[PDB]
């Protein structure tokens, strides 16, 4: 059955999976978990880092892609590595290029192209790492859910990773809610982390094991990491 | 490596208080042969920007069929194309603009001279030059070729600096635009008294006007001139 059908990206099963594609979207479910979640104004990204030991720092979750652009990621990091220099570029190309800033459902038309090249070809193999990119560019605040099966979806909010399903439930109860925090960038930042907070279990959030971005209006992508999100929890 | 064959002559430009206005005769030359009469170098980009263009005509075309693909591309996966996300003046000049100085630094030239005029979506008035070397500029006037040399000195007697902008009108500019034209028909031996005119309004938009003859000329002096010096009959 299966070491026949999912020994490489280039074999269909007999029901139309691809395997290898799905053991990708495995390793998301392993990492550890983030949020996004937007307004009319802003986007943000609440991201659980994870550490190895009690000795070791906890893994940066959150990319700046573009003054305007970023994303956070949940799998393989080398891989997310990959695919956030990639928006790097492509962001980069629009600006010398057109003097444009990237809008995100072009970003997100790009990643899934990517991906789904690295889908079809023999030798190669998926990417292992799910993103989630928000931004703030000529038609407002997004947030877009990046699978590396080459899904790209535009949503109000959502969350990747372990017990992400938490989450997931309180956004998509709290929408007409969150939509709503329009002027008010700590309030959104609030409602990601109270989103996060729903899928936690080993710990609590603490200022070592936090991570926020935002981006929106007159906010270019910035990143909380440690010291400045005590004023979350 | 390359040298003109069909070629236009000026382009004319000035920027008012609510837009901008290009010209340019409808001219293409083979030497001291006045060829073709029928030959629009005005390119209307959408309903906001006319890219004017001078020199080499086989270049201009091929100019042409890159503007027109820019806007077939960018339609593409794009919800927003006939609105927020369409094609602005900055990003079809900086897109020339890069073409222009990638051309010459491969030493094979488009041999040209080219004035994006346009409105931006928040109502700036844009107006920049760039040419067969990459090099570019802006001013409250613009021209090429031989209308540098008499076009500009009488349209910024009209807007000589940047604060005149605000005291110009359509009326205004329109006037001296055709003045211009009419000293170019007079002055420049590879003219021709047929021309267009394009205007971009922040309010009435695009008009673009074909088919004007330069009217309201002088010449019955030379009834009066004779001979070159002791001459009298």
């Amino acid at each position: 059955f299966r070491n026949n059908y999912d020994g490489d990206t280039v074999t269909f099963s007999p029901t139309g999976r691809l395997f290898q594609v799905e053991y990708a979207l495995e390793a998301i479910k392993q990492g550890s978990v983030t949020v996004g979640l937007r307004s009319n104004t802003h986007a943000v990204l609440v991201a659980l880092k994870r550490n190895a030991d009690e000795l070791s720092s906890y893994q940066k979750k959150i990319i700046k892609c573009d003054e305007h652009m970023g994303l956070s990621l949940a799998g393989l990091a080398p891989d997310a590595r990959v695919l956030s220099n990639y928006l790097r570029q492509q962001c980069n190309y629009s600006s010398l290029v057109f003097n444009r800033k990237l809008a995100v459902e072009r970003a997100g038309h790009l990643l899934c192209d990517k991906a789904q090249k690295n889908t079809q070809s023999y030798g190669g193999r998926p990417y292992g790492v799910g993103l989630l990119i928000i931004g703030y560019d000529k038609s407002g605040a997004h947030l877009l859910e990046f699978q590396p099966s080459g899904n790209v979806t535009e949503l109000y909010g959502t969350a990747i990773g372990a017990r992400s399903q938490g989450a997931k439930t309180y956004l998509e109860r709290t929408l007409d809610t969150f939509i709503k925090i329009d002027g008010n960038p700590d309030e959104l930042i609030k409602a990601g982390v109270e989103a996060i907070s729903q899928s936690l279990r080993d710990e609590s959030l603490t200022v070592d094991n936090l991570s926020i971005a935002i981006v929106g209006k007159d906010t270019p992508f910035t990143i909380y990491d440690g010291e400045a999100v005590a004023k979350y929890i | 490596t390359q040298q003109p064959i069909v070629t236009g002559t000026s382009v004319i430009s000035m920027k008012y208080d609510n837009g901008v206005i290009i010209a340019a005769d409808n001219l293409g030359s083979y030497g001291s042969l006045l060829r073709f009469n029928g030959v629009e170098r005005l390119i209307p980009v959408g309903d906001n920007t006319v890219v004017g263009i001078s020199g080499d005509i086989s270049d201009m075309q091929h100019i042409e069929r890159l503007l027109k693909d820019l806007v077939t591309e960018n339609a593409y996966d794009n919800p927003l194309a006939d609105a927020e996300e369409a094609l602005e003046p900055s990003y079809i000049f900086e897109y020339l603009a890069t073409v222009m100085y990638q051309r010459r630094s491969k030493m094979n030239p488009l041999w040209n001279a080219i004035i994006v005029a346009g409105v931006q979506s928040n109502g700036d008035q844009f107006l920049r030059y760039v040419n067969l070397l990459g090099v570019t500029y802006s001013s409250p006037t613009l021209a090429t070729g031989f209308g540098a040399h008499m076009a500009n000195p009488l349209l910024r007697k009209v807007v000589d600096r940047e604060s005149d902008i605000p005291k110009t009108t359509v009326q205004v500019a329109e006037e001296a635009i055709v003045n211009a034209m009419r000293v170019l028909y007079y002055r420049d031996a590879r003219s021709s008294r047929n021309f267009s005119l394009a205007i971009i309004d922040k309010n009435t938009g695009l008009t673009f006007k074909k088919n004007l003859q330069v009217e309201n000329m002088k010449w019955d002096f030379a009834k009066d001139i004779k001979g070159y010096g002791t001459q009298k009959i």
